[PDB]
């Protein structure tokens, strides 16, 4: 049994150029789970923008949304380097378990507002 | 560039035998206790089909005699009984980094 | 439930460009990256390139980077592959092939593949 990741701030607010990070929380990260980081799409759907660990053949993948796994062992950086004004949107994060019929659950989703 | 190396090259076996194909990786393709390495079947002239998925895990609607095992450099595919449509070549795949490279592959023969 | 169907088989002279194509059935089309891996023959498995079907980014193996232009239609659900310049060593069975796009779980369907011959 496992539960869901959660994503924090449900708000968050950045001047453009500066870096927007936002927390996912999930406590079963292991060789049975896998992360995502989402931003949802003009097709209200969410696109992966990033994943833990690393999606190195994920096509067209942008290094500059950056996943950190903290010391912790609950939480994840999950940060928009020099963020700009078409970074605004809404974000969220998943948790996967791998095991036969992977199966998908998701935070809550935030908002993210580039200003300036 | 990481290079996929199968052994044997040819397994010639009847039905109800056990078959255990290997592959070894140049470069270590495990982080993280994630193992990047897939296994394929693949009859000649047909397409592949997906086996097994992060070097351990059976994909859903292929049968329970196939099985991965392995780590870092070396991996293993165990088919725990041959049935006669197991014959087919059977090759390896990495995914730790760019580019993606496959195993030379090993024919499962009937002998 | 889940097809893979791709176009008919080429017959092409070098120098010549060709463009298969792979249309996806079954499933949503933006859930899963797609891929493309050739099959020679005396050859053995060769990855060619990746695309997202969301956002069009792409990857490549750098043996194709200036040769190979891979685009999707969400509208048709159809992955295409455009190869130019072809030489005698395109003489190849091509290969769309789907991954998820949450984590790479496998090629888990694969087209039944087009055969290319670059001939004189």
């Amino acid at each position: 049994s496992w539960n869901p990741p959660t994503f924090s701030p449900a708000l968050l607010v950045v001047t453009e150029g500066d870096n927007a990070t936002f927390t996912c929380s999930f406590s079963n990260t292991s060789e049975s789970f896998v992360l995502n980081w989402y931003r949802m799409s003009p097709s209200n759907q969410t696109d992966k923008l990033a994943a833990f660990p690393e999606d190195r053949s994920q096509p067209g993948q942008d290094s500059r949304f950056r996943v950190t796994q903290l010391p912790n062992g609950r939480d994840f950086h999950m940060s928009v380097v020099r963020a700009r004004r078409n970074d605004s949107g809404t974000y969220l994060c998943g948790a996967i378990s791998l095991a036969p019929k992977a199966q998908i659950k998701e935070s809550l989703r935030a908002e993210l507002r580039v200003t300036e | 560039e990481i290079v996929l190396t199968q052994s044997p090259a040819t397994l010639s076996l009847s039905p109800g035998e056990r078959a255990t194909l290997s592959c070894r990786a140049s470069k270590g393709v495990s982080t993280s206790g994630y193992s990047y390495l897939h296994w394929y079947q693949q009859k000649p002239g047909q397409a592949p089909r997906l086996l097994i998925y992060l070097a351990s895990y059976l994909e859903s609607g292929v049968p329970a005699r196939f099985s991965g095992s392995g780590s870092g450099t070396d991996f293993t595919l165990t088919i725990s009984s041959l049935e006669p449509e197991d014959f087919a070549v059977y090759y390896c795949q990495h995914s730790r980094d760019l580019p993606l490279t496959f195993g030379g592959g090993t024919k499962v023969e009937i002998k | 439930q889940v097809q893979l169907v791709q176009s008919g088989v080429e017959v092409k002279k070098p120098g010549a460009s060709v463009k298969v194509s792979c249309k996806a059935s079954g499933y949503t089309f933006t859930n899963y990256y797609m891929y493309w891996v050739r099959q020679a023959p005396g050859q053995g498995l060769e990855w060619m390139g990746g695309i997202n079907p969301s956002n069009g980014g792409t990857n490549f193996n750098e043996k194709f980077k200036n040769r190979v232009t891979l685009t999707t239609d969400s509208s048709t659900t159809t992955a295409y592959m455009e190869l130019k310049s072809l030489q005698f060593d395109d003489t190849a069975v091509y290969y769309c092939a789907r991954r998820d796009y949450r984590f790479d779980m496998g090629f888990d369907y694969w087209g039944q593949g087009t055969t290319v011959t670059v001939s004189s």
